[PDB]
């Protein structure tokens, strides 16, 4: 439990394979950018077009679009003979 | 065609939950009444009566087929349109005003929201100072 | 000529079939296309849409608060 | 910055993911919804995107929380560059172009992975080609405005 300066220079360490394989921490460390900055870019721009309300990254959600296709079909049919009704009533009215 | 017959195929589907090929009124005033609708016994059966063809008083695929095939766009009813437009029009020409549209819209028949008919103004683009020439509607419709 | 009567409550029903024939054919015309709505005029599908966008843009900024940390570390020596 | 039915519009939103009534947003809240429709998050993920938004640690999201994610913005500050920098990953050229048939391919193999109709929105946002170019200076200043 004692300290004062020795003042010698040769070594015995035998010191300096960390040198080219402390690449591989900053290549593994490269390596974990490419997922982070592909979904940064993905999810900024999925808030982008999510404020356009046609602009179709809404297909991308198959039931929801199902049921829209769904509802408007429903719709067209069903006024095509609300059509023909007030179609052929019409001609009724007319006629003498 | 491949298409639309595909298509039309999945639109009686949806009215016919029974998968027995055919559409009662009850089925169809299911629909209507889930789609926010109140549609009476009379208005169901005149909308199936106008579509049946055999009086059985339900549809099957190929009645409803014909219905889908059936024309609307044709050289006999957009004059069958104009005059019912001619009705509304008390002066003799071609012009109805354009608050005037607004009324029977809104207040007659089906009647239909104030948004729907800024829809037809806005579609219109006419007006000597406020007022519609129907002809040019009924050509819009009629593509 | 006192059978206007009949002749005019003939016309008073012609009145609303004009009408109709009308709204019946334009919102047939309003249909085809999908954007312009005479699709708000149904209530609950229409909420069931905005519910339906009010949703996404929420978890996809979620999303993107996390995609814009996670890349802030991977920046970070 | 703020307006009337902004307010009302966040509160209907927070009802949306809270079926409780109780003020908060759990994962199994959150994790339902997205289940719902309709993609299929594990376990995880959910909680970082709670951490991400809790702010006092409790493991769950309250109202305050809620309106300080959204108060919270994108345009309105600097991240452009933080965008930018992500681009900068992939451009091993240096110019300020990245190719458009590599856009395609990070944007679908990568991450979250895009749709390819979602990737033809960016393409045709994107008005751009020499060999084709996509200067992606001018897609992050288009995403903030
Ligand atoms: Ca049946
Ligand atoms: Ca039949
Ligand atoms: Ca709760
Ligand atoms: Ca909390």
């Amino acid at each position: 439990h004692h300290h004062h300066h020795g003042s010698d220079y040769d070594d015995i360490f035998t010191t300096e394979s960390a040198l080219k394989v402390q690449q591989k921490q900053r290549q593994k460390h490269f390596n974990r950018q490419i997922p982070a900055a592909a979904s940064l870019i993905q999810t900024a721009w999925r808030c982008y077009a999510a404020e356009n309300p046609d602009s179709s990254t809404w297909k991308i959600y198959i039931e929801f679009s199902q049921l829209r296709e769904h509802h408007r079909a429903t719709i067209k049919v069903i006024r095509r003979m609300q059509y023909f009704v007030a179609k052929k009533k019409f001609q009724q009215a007319r006629k003498p | 065609t491949e298409e639309q017959i595909a298509e039309f195929k999945e639109a009686f589907s949806l009215f016919d939950k029974d998968g027995d090929g055919t559409i009662t009124t009850k089925e169809l005033g299911t629909v209507m009444r889930s789609l926010g609708q109140n549609p009476t016994e009379a208005e169901l059966q005149d909308m199936i009566n106008e579509v049946d063809a055999d009086g059985n008083g339900t549809i099957d695929f190929p009645e409803f087929l014909t219905m889908m095939a059936r024309k609307m766009k044709d050289t006999d009813s957009e004059e069958e349109i104009r005059e019912a437009f001619r009705v509304f029009d008390k002066d003799g020409n071609g012009y109805i005003s354009a608050a005037e549209l607004r009324h029977v819209m809104t207040n007659l028949g089906e009647k239909l929201t104030d948004e729907e008919v800024d829809e037809m103004i806005r579609e219109a683009d006419i007006d000597g100072d406020g007022q519609v020439n129907y002809e040019e509607f009924v050509q819009m419709m009629t593509a």
